[PDB]
């Protein structure tokens, strides 16, 4: 779902 | 771990402006809040469901602000008052936060200004910024407001915009020249791209000459880059670019190098 | 049926009486109405649209919500109505088109067959996605005047009452319109009640106000040649068209009163 | 119940 910076 | 570096590897003039940070209270509060948020499995499922269905029609950033999720952290209030070297009650007139995200990073700097100004490409981030009472300006409107900004924050944006070097000289022009200061975060290793809709991306239309084989060298390449746009590093530190986590991981970390730039 | 198309021609400016085109509820308009009535019976999706909009109304603009779902496609004219208004034949074609504030491009698709290159602008992030899906070229709001080119046709379809600088947009159109043969397609919802859409059902008054003084549909159109003359435009042809949109769980289609104008630079 | 997309 990832880090919110790419 | 996130806060240390080989002080020998730095440039001799950077050795004199570095500031040491530590895993303090505010960082723990964020970390402990994030671990609590991930513990709520119902939210994560709802978040990981809405983002999955609309990922094709919006950006990863816009979906986050749409949900108010994935808030990030750079510096704590004390960490910010030690890099800028200001007292807990310090206050000036105007702040400008470029690419402010959802504003949970701007909200740390907000107690020091009567006026906060922000820019954002994402339409839901603009809504999140206006939800914090910030005057959201256009990406080509802030340089022409007719007034200067005492602190222009450009946090983790050069590696995310199309014309970063243009943005630097832009900040130099509208920064209050006598006592204004620029605070600038940057993810190292410097890997720039412009976010697009549907998980896509594009290479920026301006190349920054930030090179290195580790954190200490990429930092050493930045003084000359700031010298181009008319800046000199007054202080800088190493910090984690912390971000709220998903069901898989309680939080996410990226290596940030924050700089306080006085105009030269 | 009829009240969507007729105007009191005696209440019109005697210069507009000459250039008034009478349009009718034609086949292309009923292709839209039947589809909107069809998509209103899709209660499975009609509750899905109603679910997403109720969820994200505070976080996005109503237009951006319609863009994300691809719902609420609107209608102005049919290709026949479009050909009859521009005084062009079906197979007619030219080079450049620019649709200012195109939305999800469902009205641009009516005009798109007549052009080799289609440019368009939008403020909504989801609408721009709906445009790039149609392979249109999305330009910034202040780039289309500064690329250097002139568009053979520029369409401002109901953007005047929804933008902040309407008269500035009129000026910007006159500068970058192909002067020898370029036409301008303008739509405008009357009664003219402008605002600027913001996020969460809020709004803000436009920075500029247009001199649209009129009381019936004909009277508001009477004062429009003055406004277009201020931007260097005269009315070549105009008509009354129903401004339609795809309905919902409670209604099959939503109608507005559009005054559409074909202009040429003077 | 649902607006006319324009408004
Ligand atoms: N050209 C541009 N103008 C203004 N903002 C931009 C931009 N390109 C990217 N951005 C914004 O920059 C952000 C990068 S993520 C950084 C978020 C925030 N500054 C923080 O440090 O926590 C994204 O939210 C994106 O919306
Ligand atoms: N200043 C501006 N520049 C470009 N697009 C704008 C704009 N201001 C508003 N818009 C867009 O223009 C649209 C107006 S509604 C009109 C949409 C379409 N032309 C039609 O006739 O159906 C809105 O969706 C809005 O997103």
């Amino acid at each position: 779902h990832g880090h919110s910076h790419g | 771990q996130w806060y240390v570096c080989n002080r020998e590897k730095l440039c001799e003039s950077l050795q004199a402006v570095f500031v040491q940070s530590y895993l303090d209270q505010g960082t723990q509060i964020f970390l402990n809040n994030s671990i609590e948020k991930s513990g709520w499995a119902a939210i994560q499922a709802y978040h990981s469901a809405v983002s999955s269905a609309f990922s094709l029609a919006m950006s990863r950033t816009s979906i986050n602000g749409l949900l108010g999720r994935g808030s990030m952290f750079v510096f704590s209030p004390d960490q910010f008052q030690r890099l800028l070297k200001i007292n807990p009650d310090w206050k000036t007139h105007r702040l400008l936060d470029l690419g402010a995200g959802d504003g949970e990073v701007t909200k740390i700097m907000s107690p020091h200004f009567e006026e906060i100004y922000a820019t954002e490409l994402s339409e839901t981030m603009i809504w999140q910024l206006q939800k914090k009472k910030y005057r959201v300006l256009g990406i080509n409107e802030w340089q022409n407001t007719g007034f200067q900004y005492d602190v222009i924050s450009c946090l983790n944006l050069l590696d995310r915009c199309d014309q970063p070097l243009t943005l630097l000289k832009d900040i130099r022009s509208v920064l209050e020249p006598t006592r204004g200061r620029v605070i600038l975060a940057l993810v190292l290793p410097f890997h720039p791209y412009v976010e697009n809709v549907g998980g896509k991306w594009e290479k920026p239309s301006e190349i920054l000459e930030i090179k290195g084989q580790n954190w200490e060298e990429q930092v050493n390449s930045l003084p000359e880059v700031f010298r181009k746009a008319g800046f000199v590093i007054e202080a800088f530190t190493r910090l984690p670019y912390l971000c709220e986590g998903d069901m898989y991981n309680d939080y996410y970390v990226l290596d940030d190098a924050v700089f306080v730039l006085k105009p030269v």
